[PDB]
């Protein structure tokens, strides 16, 4: 069955750029469609019969190509186009989707906003003690978080989670959680969270004291 | 020019006399049709009911089904061969002749011969349609009132004849529009202007349809699918001329079996009529008017082989009943053949093109009127009839395209309007 | 036009499940319906389709009874039965309604999805803990609260704040697996004059276990 | 002779391949033209809506730029008509009817750019006019052009291709192939003598031009005891059909007085009418426009009886003014609007009076749609099949006829003439006398 | 086609209730639906009707918002709210589908009904007493037993004998109101060999008060 | 609004007999409808537009009329044709029904099977005592029950309940119940129940003696 392969797998562009992504087919195809998939959202029909925009889709979007090669183009891209775009043919049976092209936005710098939270007493009445740290709204995505207990660095039992890019403001956010046993937690005092990011030379430290 | 201006000004001013009289032709033709319709239904009911009593003995019920449809048939062929030979077969070309003033309308003879003769053939289960009867009877009813009231002029002789034949078609298919369109497309003189009033034809059709009413959705079709409908017409267009040959050819051959002789004709009429009651029990799909199997064929119920059977069989039986000169139409029979060939065509396209998401039943609808497209060469009338009967509008373009394919290729493979051939057959033999 | 699918979650390898998809806001019959699935962070694969009256039911290349699509027009519901299940079948199952332009068909409106998790683990609801700021917060213009959703399985859970009324300013992060149990948290920045004066409440849903927790965030 | 009939009957329905093929090209060009026209009308209509956004707060200025944009497009339209092709004013349908009688020339090199860019102005101006006029006239001319371009000879060639063009044009204007065919073999074609118009070619041309249109533009029931109500509707449609014809013709005369042929008096007259529409297009948007907008809204009954009386009067006033003044544009589509609105209004009364029928005004709206065609144009069959093409409600097919015949009977007996024939006769008479 | 109405039962004068008719079997659109009520031992009386789009809703000459008809083409159901409910609204309430012939409209297909009762009287379960023949009663070929269902409100109760397997020779008489309570009797007739050698039990249900009772008929000593 | 009056409210004929009822309108009507209502089941459509039969109705049934007079007719009545027939018009609005005609089977006269039952020992443990008398399976429906306590007339405290006709043997039944206070019941000995029926001049007396 027809294999559609989507040339840039991950592209990146400052808003204002003209952006183009490709969908090359193994055999010949005709009148392909493109879908739009933002983080957390289901695919939305975007462009159909090769160059028709679904009603709602702004004019900056267009499509073309023929036979074995098709593009979809964004003529002046905007930040709210940050998404993964799938192509798809059904000129042959069975239909078949591409593997996508995930568009990412280039924007100006943005410093993280760091928040620290001590274990909740509901969790302390279990035997756990999760110390969570939120790093919200930073660009670019490259951030280091670094966990200090009383003064010394900690690496055992830390888990990180990164949101995708935002649709509107193009930022990233992160949560670092330091998970311990109640007893492991209760035998220290000062926990801290140190965020090192492009927007500052001195790391952002947020801490709290059990006492 | 100055004559044209004088004509433009005086356009559409049909004598009030003709418009009133049209409204009596319709009434009369509608009742005539309804009575006929009721009669045929009563006889089909008797033949069934006499198989209930004789339920045992497999080879007994085969024989009583045979003899009832043979006895009713013989009665049919005899009434035609004795009192109105001109009123055997379709009856449409005979009225087409009448509008050209090249054939007589012996209503005093034809009305009772067709009405009861038809009662015989149609009620026997023969492959014949009520149009033939109701159309011929239609004009005759319409000529009777002209004569009885003594209306003068060419406008009245043509109009009241047409509006009658039209009201005749509309009472057979509950299809007024089909009845109007058939006059202007097929019946009215093809090569000269006539004084047929469309307005009179409307009135007759309406009144006729009301009499019938008083006593009585397929998927869409995407652009990339339209070529499949062109091919269907192409298949119909090469096949219609061939089926036309066989209608004419079998009229000539079936003559040789009796030589003209009323007794051998009426006996042979019992053999053919008898076959249709015999096949009408053991395999009902190969027999009857055909309106039995059309809704069952549009759902794509019959297997492939069952359709191929039903087709080849109904080609065989349609020919025999019609070409033997039995009173009855070939109009309905052709709707059922096409409806079948369509469904077969669609089933092959379904499996050949899953990416078109086809429903065989649309190709049924497209090919329903598409043998009337190639044989009798009145697409516009057929297309509308089908649309009237299915009102599946969304298929109107596929329906036109198939129609055209059938009409083009019928033309370019030498075919001719099957009704106008039959008239030319008559007239050409009438000067010899 | 709403397509809301359901009946996914945890299946043992070798067993089966009936996914259903409830249509609303359109003449359900008239439309061909279809299912498409998307495995973790991966591509879209067609599973099958079914015409209005259920007389044509096409699948992808697969074994004879692997999949069994069906539909019930008097409920406006589509179905998908999956047998002999293996981790290849773990994915998000979208139900979409079909249509055409020129005639080359496409997936018109898509549902939200149901996640099917092929695993011999045990269904398990979350514990939901509130992350309230420490008593060392120089009350700025804004204040960030969070809540912590710990030890549920399988995915997904869904977090909103004050029932969705607090949309802007919310970050719900991806889950992380640890000892066959999923764990996540959500942050929400609001004005300091809006809290603790007024209540902030995180609403966790874990549909696999049919659980809802409405944990309120209290100052410490 | 009976001998010639046989020869004729046996040689029936054999159209030459060279005419059939040319019907295919005609249809492809007419549908293209038709579409381009349509697209341009939409674009302009829109630009005008975009002007009422840049002047949205200042209400006097808003009402001024509503009047001026239309008045400027109308004026540009009348100018193209008067200066280059006076034959290409008004509908166009009668001017083709003549060309089939061989009484009016087909000046395609003139009418094509005039009618196209003219109507583009008047229709884009938001006037109460149809696309049928421009497309039927252009259609015929597009057929006439490919006749002359391939200098094809014969009466069959000339009438067939001049008819398929005119039919393909209407098919495009309504996405309605069947109506196109019936329009040719009912109203358009020479009404008193034989003609060699090949219907198969008309079939081809219509098909092609409907495909071209498709490539770029992709009710309850009626029991017997309710039938007489459709007769009455028709009667009322028939008494008013001649009255409407007399007004449109009357008003033709009463506006020729205002400018007496003067190109600059005419253009300026058009300017004030076209401006009056642009204005009503804002302050009262149902009283203006080609009238399609309000056929679905009226078929439901979202409009009240008060508003219906208001629209019908206003639309009559504004249909006359735009068409009677000889702007390039039809009267066909506005007669469907008038037909619907009145039919709706009847259905509403009928509903409240006879609850025991369990009526739906929407059936009377659908019965009445192709009724004013039946009474003014005297082409009932086309209006029935056109409206059955668009809305098909089959259960209504008998009511739809009864209404049509009712109006066609009362158009005759009350002294009405077919409206296109009346205009052609006016034009042949004005020419000779 | 099947119309199955619910909603009936007991209400107090002044109160208001909403009956429901649940349609299956057919396309619920395209059809006019209508309510018709039948007061005890008296005529069929039309209440109202409703077109498919619910853009036309007529009632028999009533007081403004006595009756509100409405429908749900999604759920496939016809509703009827009644207000100011007084004793003249105590009746059996049929829902019905409307169609026609020539266009003089008829009531095509009816539901079984729902009974509504308007009484300030209060729900009350039945005492079920057996009826066994007398101390000097003769044993013929046929012996007639019975049970008295005394004291209940509102209607209905259900009586069956040996759980329904004794269907022939049964006679459940109509109930009679008297002092805001109903009373009714049931008569079985079994062969003499059948009773008292084998058991004959009467099964009374009065679901209004959740009463399910069996009273075994034993002879008197 | 049209008032339809049906002539015989109740009537009877023996299976095989020509039955004919009537529906007479206040003002004029046209095309009326007939419904067959059996006890406990829904009214079924039977005859419509004056004379057309409903698909299912046997051909023995027929209708005819005009103006302000119509009539359902049963040429050869059967056992299953016993029912209540309501006429209804909707030629005028609002639509209206008749009071109905109840058509009942006519059979040979049958005397009642009388049974008297003394109060159960269960009822008496409560303060009530009712004496049930059943008059079972009798035609015609006219019957007169009469209670006697110690041979002496007593008419206050009795309640009678008749049945509709039996489906199997076209008979009638009736139950008379004399309710007393327990104290009132225990101070007398002989309770009797006298059925007087057309079929016999001397009444069928049933009774019991408490002692
Ligand atoms: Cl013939
Ligand atoms: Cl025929
Ligand atoms: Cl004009
Ligand atoms: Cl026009």
């Amino acid at each position: 069955d027809i294999v559609l392969t989507q040339s840039p797998a991950i592209m990146s562009a400052a808003p204002g750029d003209k952006v183009t992504m490709t969908c090359s087919a193994s055999s010949s195809v005709s009148y392909i469609h493109w879908y739009q998939q933002k983080s957390g959202t289901s695919p939305k029909r975007w462009i159909y019969d090769t160059s028709k925009l679904t009603s709602g889709v702004p004019v900056r979007f267009s499509g073309s190509g023929s036979g074995t090669s098709y593009s979809l183009t964004i003529n002046t891209m905007e930040a709210e186009d940050a998404a993964t775009y799938y192509c798809q043919q059904w000129s042959s049976h069975p239909q078949t989707f591409g593997g996508g092209t995930k568009l990412e936005i280039l924007r100006a710098d943005a410093a993280p906003t760091v928040s620290i939270f001590p274990p909740s007493s509901e969790q302390l009445t279990s035997g756990g003690a999760s110390v969570v740290c939120f790093l919200n709204n930073f660009y670019p995505k490259d951030i280091n978080v670094k966990w200090k207990i009383d003064g010394s660095e900690r690496q055992n039992g830390v888990l990180n989670s990164w949101t995708d890019q935002d649709s509107k403001d193009s930022t990233y956010s992160m949560s670092s959680t330091l998970t311990l046993t109640k007893d492991e937690y209760e035998r220290h005092n000062s926990y801290t969270c140190e965020a090192t990011h492009k927007t500052s030379t001195s790391p952002i430290v947020k801490s709290f004291n059990r006492a | 020019r100055r004559q044209l201006i004088r004509q433009l000004l005086e356009r559409d001013k049909t004598p009030l006399a003709i418009l009133f009289m049209a409204a009596v032709v319709g009434t009369l033709v509608g009742l005539a049709a309804v009575a006929f319709d009721k009669g045929v239904a009563w006889l089909q009911n008797q033949r069934m009911g006499a198989l209930v009593h004789t339920a045992d003995n497999y080879p007994l019920l085969l024989t009583v089904a045979f003899l009832c449809s043979a006895v009713l048939a013989m009665f049919g062929y005899f009434l035609v061969r004795k009192y109105a030979p001109e009123a055997g077969g379709s009856g449409i070309p005979e009225i087409e002749g009448a509008l050209e003033d090249q054939r007589p309308v012996r209503w005093w003879r034809v009305l009772p011969v067709k009405f009861f003769g038809g009662l015989g053939t149609l009620g026997g289960g023969m492959v014949l349609g009520r149009e033939g009867p109701t159309v011929q009877i239609g004009g005759n009813i319409g000529r009777m009132v002209l004569d009885i009231f003594r209306l003068k002029g060419d406008e009245a002789r043509h109009t009241l004849l047409a509006t009658g034949a039209a009201a005749g078609l509309a009472a057979a298919f509950n299809a007024p529009l089909a009845g109007i369109l058939f006059i202007i497309e097929e019946m009215r003189p093809q090569f000269r202007y006539t004084l047929i009033s469309i307005k009179a034809v409307f009135i007759g059709v309406i009144m006729s349809t009301i009499m019938y009413r008083i006593f009585n959705k397929l998927s869409d079709a995407p652009l990339n699918t339209l070529w499949l409908y062109l091919i269907l017409g192409i298949i119909f267009g090469i096949f219609g001329p061939i089926f036309n040959k066989w209608v004419l050819g079998m009229q000539d051959l079936l003559h040789r079996v009796h030589g003209g002789n009323i007794t051998k004709w009426v006996l042979m009429g019992g053999a053919i009529g008898g076959l249709c009651g015999l096949l009408g029990f053991v395999a009902p799909a190969t027999s009857g008017g055909g309106f039995n199997l059309i809704p069952i064929a549009t759902a794509g119920n019959f297997s492939m082989g069952m359709l191929v059977f039903i087709f080849v069989a109904r080609v065989i039986t349609t020919l025999l009943c019609f070409s033997s000169g039995a009173p009855g139409g070939i109009f309905a029979p052709m709707l059922a053949l096409g409806t079948v060939l369509g469904t077969a065509f669609g089933m092959v396209a379904v499996e050949l093109f899953p990416q078109y998401h086809l429903e065989a039943g649309t190709f049924a609808i497209a090919g329903m009127g598409a043998l009337l497209a190639a044989s009798i060469r009145a697409p516009l009338t057929g297309i509308i009839l089908v649309l009237e009967m299915t009102c599946n509008y969304q298929l109107i373009l596929p329906m036109i395209i198939t129609g055209l394919g059938a009409t083009l290729l019928a033309q370019f493979t030498g075919g001719k309007p099957l009704y106008s051939a039959i008239l030319a057959r008559t007239l050409a033999k009438q000067e010899a | 036009v709403r397509l809301l699918e359901s009946g996914g979650g945890l299946v043992q390898p070798g067993g089966s499940l009936k996914l259903s998809c409830a249509a609303s806001g359109f003449d359900y019959s008239r439309y061909w319906m279809s299912w498409v699935r998307q495995a973790p962070g991966k591509g879209l694969k067609w599973i099958g389709e079914i015409n209005p009256v259920s007389s044509t039911i096409n699948y992808t290349p697969s074994l004879k009874d692997k999949f069994i699509i069906s539909r019930d027009n008097a409920k406006d519901t589509l179905y998908l039965q999956i047998s002999k299940v293996r981790s290849e079948d773990t994915a998000l199952y979208y139900c979409a309604r079909l249509y055409y332009g020129y005639g080359y068909w496409y997936f018109d409106v898509w549902g939200a999805g149901t996640t099917v998790t092929v695993s011999s683990a045990k269904t398990t609801p979350p514990s939901v803990y509130p992350l309230a700021p420490g008593s060392a917060a120089a009350a700025a213009s804004m204040v960030t609260l969070g809540c912590l959703v710990k030890g549920y399985f399988p995915e997904p859970v869904t977090v909103t704040w004050n029932s969705g009324s607090l949309a802007a300013g919310v970050h719900t992060f991806p889950a992380v697996l640890q000892a066959a149990l999923y764990t996540l948290s959500s942050s929400v920045t609001v004005p300091s004059s809006s809290w603790p004066s007024e209540t902030v409440t995180c609403n966790v849903a874990h549909p696999a276990s049919s659980t809802k927790v409405d944990k309120k965030i209290v100052p410490r």
